[PDB]
């Protein structure tokens, strides 16, 4: 459960993140494809190079849905519902890829929130990426 | 991954006994029952909808059996499963798109199958090498993505 | 979610084992420790050997919990709160070995109860374990 | 794990930039705080309740010191970390009972405390040959258990 803190503590990163909302996603989902090339399994219709419009529009898709989750972080499955029928039914990606997007969004926002990154702010942050990831996965089966 | 003598010796007495006709196709079978997103891979083979369909469906046998053939290829290289499934590997990364955790999940049901079908003979020594034998069929199916 | 059809499965599988509750989590437990060593490690203060009491002992604990699971299936947060704290507070396993567990005691139900162990059911209790698990890792931070 | 010569220079590079007597103790700092059920094996350190208790805490930051030097060797000897972690490997299973997963964990934060650190120089390619460290650090560490 996210507690009060971990409510205020994203919330306050992800104002700090600002008009940089897609670009951090983009910027995750590269990092997740180089250091995971497994996750590329999911994306045989994109083109992943570096700077792709593909990868530029997707990140930008998972950023909003992220802002979403935390404009909705008191009922989150609700906020999400839409998006968790489409992974359980369509896209169908094996729950420990979200593991491994969780990390290198946690990776990228640690890149560029020197300040707002502090080691409570971490914490719920990986609760917080560790929550949506549990919704997107919670009518699987 | 490393057996020892006595459990390559245990593995392939069990795997000796297994009905090469109808175990592939039901750890197939129960990998898209048991973990119903999995049947994204499977579109093309017909009627998934519930679980006698799929365990009745004549293309998860077919393809099923296949799967186990080269389950056995493994077991008779068990020093040598990277360069055994290297092409498979590249066939399941580069041609099918097949996230490789896929290769845990069906070697837990494939283990679950065992059980099943073998009962008290499949003890929990026996168990314990089946573990490193799908961890390793596992591993080298994942080794030549990139 | 369990359905309702997951429910009457899982309580017409765990009903069958009965009076063999404790065995048969002695029996997932010795499994465990032989097929993933690591697990090993939260139990060093116990004789881990073939058949020895420590390993009985804590084996009906497991299935004696399991059963009160099963009976409570509707409410499981509520009939397994103790447990979690315990988990959470004291035990702190790391989530993964919930899995490790899980995985052998559909083993041993595999290998014990043929007839119950169809496809179907195998789904079901599956999913029974894996919340389970979640229940007992839902207080960890 | 093996890394590329590139990928070696580039872990290399970073790795004498970082200070030794900080980056270990935020790291496991930081361990504690974001995957608190970790405190069970430190209990000797007093208390870890808070997010301000953890990373003030001075067994916190002198033990995190002596991680992040065995580390260091680590990277000495890149080509064999097997070996090289072997005692300490041996040391954290008979000893000190702790979960290997937990390794992996201690690499995620690691990761994350360069990636603050060092900010943008902290590129996706340089994320990615610390991501081979890391995990081939958690492999040797965990090679010895039984
Ligand atoms: C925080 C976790 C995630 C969020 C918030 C998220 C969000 C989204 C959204 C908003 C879409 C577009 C939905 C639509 O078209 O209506 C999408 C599509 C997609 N997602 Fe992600 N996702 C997440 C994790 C993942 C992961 C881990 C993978 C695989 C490694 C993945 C693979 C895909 C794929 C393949 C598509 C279809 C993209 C396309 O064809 O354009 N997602 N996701
Ligand atoms: C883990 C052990 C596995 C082995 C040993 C194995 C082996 C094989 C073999 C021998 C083929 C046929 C190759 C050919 O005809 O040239 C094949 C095809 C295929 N495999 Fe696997 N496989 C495994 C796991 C999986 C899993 C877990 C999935 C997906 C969940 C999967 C997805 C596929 C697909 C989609 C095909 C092509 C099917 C078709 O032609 O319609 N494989 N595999
Ligand atoms: C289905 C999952 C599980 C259930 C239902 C379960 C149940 C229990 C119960 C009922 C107890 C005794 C609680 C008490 O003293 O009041 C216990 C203790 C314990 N559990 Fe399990 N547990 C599960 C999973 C695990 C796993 C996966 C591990 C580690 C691999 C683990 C490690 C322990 C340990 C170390 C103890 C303390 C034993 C002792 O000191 O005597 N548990 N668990
Ligand atoms: C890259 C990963 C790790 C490295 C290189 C490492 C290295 C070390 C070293 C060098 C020592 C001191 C050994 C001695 O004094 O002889 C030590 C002790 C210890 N380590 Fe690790 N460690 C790692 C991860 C972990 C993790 C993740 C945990 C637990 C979550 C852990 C738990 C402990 C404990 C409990 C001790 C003993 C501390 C004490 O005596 O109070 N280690 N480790």
């Amino acid at each position: 459960v996210l507690s009060p803190a971990d409510k205020t503590n994203v919330k306050a990163a992800w104002g700090k993140v600002g008009a940089h909302a897609g670009e951090y996603g983009a910027e995750a989902l590269e990092r997740m494809f180089l250091s995971f090339p497994t996750t590329k399994t999911y994306f045989p219709h994109f083109d992943l190079s570096h700077g792709s419009a593909q990868v530029k529009g997707y990140g930008k898709k998972v950023a909003d849905a992220l802002t979403n989750a935390v404009a909705h972080v008191d009922d989150m499955p609700n906020a999400l519902s839409a998006l968790s029928d489409l992974h359980a039914h369509k896209l169908r990606v094996d729950p420990v890829n979200f593991k491994l997007l969780s990390h290198c969004l946690l990776v990228t926002l640690a890149a560029h929130l020197p300040a707002e990154f502090t080691p409570a702010v971490h914490a719920s942050l990986d609760k917080f990426l560790a929550s949506v990831s549990t919704v997107l996965t919670s009518k699987y089966r | 991954v490393h057996l020892t003598p006595e459990e390559k010796s245990a593995v392939t007495a069990l795997w000796g006994k297994v009905n090469v006709d109808e175990v592939g196709g039901e750890a197939l079978g129960r990998l898209l029952v048991v973990y119903p997103w999995t049947q994204r891979f499977f579109e093309s083979f017909g009627d998934l909808s519930t679980p006698d369909a799929v365990m009745g469906n004549p293309k998860v046998k077919a393809h099923g059996k296949k799967v186990l053939g080269a389950f056995s290829d493994g077991l008779a290289h068990l020093d040598n499963l990277k360069g055994t499934f290297a092409t498979l590997s590249e066939l399941h990364c580069d041609k099918l798109h097949v996230d490789p955790e896929n290769f845990r999940l069906l070697g837990n049901v494939l283990v679950c199958v065992l059980a099943h079908h073998f009962g008290k003979e499949f003890t929990p020594p026996v168990q314990a090498a089946y573990q490193k034998v799908v961890a390793g069929v596992a591993n080298a199916l994942a080794h030549k993505y990139h």
